[PDB]
């Protein structure tokens, strides 16, 4: 079991795969739902690089290694996924130019 | 005026430098390219580009004319 | 240099026409005389040597 | 290859990131990620060490396809100076005629 703690008391259970509100990682609180399994895919990619910032053509080549993707899906992407995880100040991930993106973790339970 | 250096044009120290990082030293070498092969180059913008087809308009000539034999 | 004028001046008072600093005063006549030395408005200047 | 300088700031340049930390391996007030010119004018910095580097050095380095105005060097160091809040002037000292040096308390590698 794997967990990772964002900012404003944010948890993601990666093992059962559950974005949520808690102040306790083991009893959550509100409930945000199951990110996608592209969803997944995309916070992996920022996720197993940090602290280093993830680049644009690595994550590209990860999404999606055999299609023939323009970088504006990945934009659109990161826009329709701070949808889902209510990053309305873009604090969650951090888009720095010409150098990629990032994701903000506090902590790791494994 | 085909017979010119580019600094002749008087360019802004932001053009002129663009220019001049790509070896484009003669006014033949910006006529014989074009709007999109401008268009390419590193910070070489839109309102660069739009002011340089002012000030090469200003002395009766344009941009993308072929000019055979050049030089 | 006192074209049209009954004395020359320094940059000083040249400085006393509008803001008294000298540097901007040496950097403007220095940005002028490259802006003239170019060969495109010269050419009537270069016939007195 | 990790990087101290004065009051505590530390640099990763395997993850290139500056903040604040008394402990190396845990920060405490993360400041962020430089641009790219500003990593290669700190790598420049601390690539020179104890000696400071030529001005014509640094002006090749930050921008080697094309020469650039003067005033833009200046201004790059500006910003690795503001980014850095070395607002004293003690990360970035400048030797007149001798060319811009950076203070580095300590390297872990």
């Amino acid at each position: 079991r794997v967990i990772y703690q964002f900012p404003d008391n944010l948890w993601w259970n990666e093992a059962s795969n559950q974005v949520y509100y808690a102040q306790d990682p083991m009893k959550p609180e509100r409930l945000i739902g199951t990110p996608s399994i592209m969803q997944a895919k995309l916070l992996k990619i920022l996720c197993e690089y940090h602290p280093s910032p993830c680049p644009n053509d690595q994550i590209i080549k990860a999404l999606w290694p055999h299609g023939f993707i323009s970088s504006e899906s990945l934009t659109q992407a990161i826009k329709r996924t701070r949808d889902f995880l209510n990053d309305e100040h873009k604090t969650l991930i951090e888009n720095v130019k010409l150098q990629g993106y990032r994701i903000n973790i506090i902590q790791v339970i494994v | 005026i085909l017979l010119r250096p580019v600094d002749d044009l008087e360019l802004t120290v932001r053009s002129a430098n663009c220019l001049k990082a790509e070896a484009i030293h003669y006014i033949g070498d910006l006529v014989q390219r074009t709007e999109v092969e401008l268009l390419k180059t590193p910070n070489l913008g839109k309102k660069s580009l739009t002011e340089i087809k002012d000030v090469l308009a200003s002395r009766g000539l344009s941009l993308g004319m072929r000019l055979e034999n050049w030089p | 240099f006192g074209i049209d004028m009954n004395t020359d001046h320094t940059l000083e008072e040249v400085g006393k026409q509008f803001d008294v600093t000298r540097e901007r005063i040496r950097q403007i006549e220095a940005k002028a005389l490259r802006k003239l030395r170019h060969p495109s408005r010269s050419e009537v200047l270069r016939s007195f040597l």
